């Protein structure tokens, strides 16, 4: 699920 | 602690048919992220479990926000792209009855309890912090923030409609209809997905990916 | 009128592993008929909206009934026939998972809140009158009834438990969880009809008939 | 539905 952590991480 | 003043600036901060259905909803999977990160101690969970609990509950956050968006809509939506999509249309496409358990259930019902943004703000809180949600690290936790929410709400429901004491619960059960709207929508979008016609953009196809 | 006196007094008058648990719903179902027309006001319904009422609720109906039947049980279910079914025996049948849910967020829940058999009782109530049910004559007249119920559950909730001013809420708030199991639940009997090895009996397999 | 009507009635 890379783009929801990327978005969640900053 | 959690304000129902955070909670509204949250909602305030971020504000053929079934193509432009889905480009919206992939468009609001970013400001749902953002939307997110405002409401109070999410973002103080583990990165694991704040992907959990956006994985298990985006699409009832996402409807709950739309159907809010219509409620001065006639037998309609608005989409977040801008495009008002009336009933008639949706029937043509062949997601009439779907179209209209949302009209029905959710935005007539918001409409004629003149459900207001704060209360809207808590309902998608509550569905937020989900402790059923699988695979939390510490679901109680979770079930000690939606507790946290539902007493904020209940506070604020008590204070500004007092000669309403049923709205609290009212409010509470739209989330049944919200549960079952969100699957029928969803097993939609898998079958959209598996015949490969309509396009379905980065973030939405995200979303329909095994965990 | 809707006293929870007479909606205990209802609980209180009805008191492979696949083929076992179709045995126990079809049963049950007849029982179920009988648990309807002793909550206050509802045999007074047209005909036709009280099977709209029953179609519409009665696996999430039955489920609550089971799950809170369970509560003594460790890691299982007891089924209305006497036997117990183990978490094991349900995932050596290829149903672990939506075993397991109704374990972890009915029967748990149920367990550690305590829910007694009045609140259990209401929220059945609740279910039954189930304003969104797609045919009733008058959603309306529903709506009143499941008003009453929820109004007469809140002030129990605040007599019995007053040092739990959030139980009404926590009751309430496990009404989305039974609406997702009850639907995956029929998800899975359809599948055993269609397979067609499970013995179906002539009750449950008129619950899967069309409308 | 035939059962359900028939319970229903009495
Ligand atoms: C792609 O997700 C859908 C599908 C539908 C529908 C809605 C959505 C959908 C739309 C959005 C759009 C949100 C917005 O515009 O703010 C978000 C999540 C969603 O699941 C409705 C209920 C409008 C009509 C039926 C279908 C199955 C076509
Ligand atoms: C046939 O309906 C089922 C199916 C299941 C299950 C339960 C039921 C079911 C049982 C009953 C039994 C009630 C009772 O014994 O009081 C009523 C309605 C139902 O949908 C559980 C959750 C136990 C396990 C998974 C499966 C899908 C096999």
């Amino acid at each position: 699920h890379k783009i929801l952590h990327r978005l969640l991480q900053d | 602690d959690m304000p129902v003043e955070r909670i509204l600036e949250a909602e305030l901060a971020v504000e053929d048919p079934v193509t432009n259905i889905c480009q919206a909803a992939d468009k609001q999977l970013f400001t749902l992220v953002e939307w997110a990160k405002r409401i109070p101690h999410f973002s103080e969970l583990p990165l694991d479990d704040q992907v959990i609990l956006l994985r298990a509950g985006w699409n009832e956050l996402l409807i709950a926000s739309f159907s809010h968006r219509s409620i001065a809509v006639k037998d309609g939506i608005l989409l977040a792209t801008g495009l008002h999509v009336h009933r008639n249309s949706a029937h043509s496409a062949g997601v009439g009855a779907i179209f209209d358990r949302v009209l029905t259930e959710l935005v007539s019902k918001m409409r004629d309890m003149q459900m207001d943004k704060t209360e809207l703000g808590c309902l998608r809180a509550i569905v937020l912090f989900n402790p059923d949600s699988k695979g939390l690290s510490n679901p109680a936790e979770v079930e000690a923030l939606r507790e946290k929410v539902y007493a904020s709400l209940e506070a604020y429901c008590k204070h500004k409609y007092p000669e309403q004491p049923g709205r609290f619960a009212k409010l509470l059960l739209r989330l049944p209809a919200l549960r079952s709207i969100g699957l029928k929508c969803l097993e939609h979008l898998f079958f959209f997905k598996l015949i490969g016609d309509t396009p379905i953009d980065t973030f939405l196809m995200e979303m329909l990916e095994a965990p």
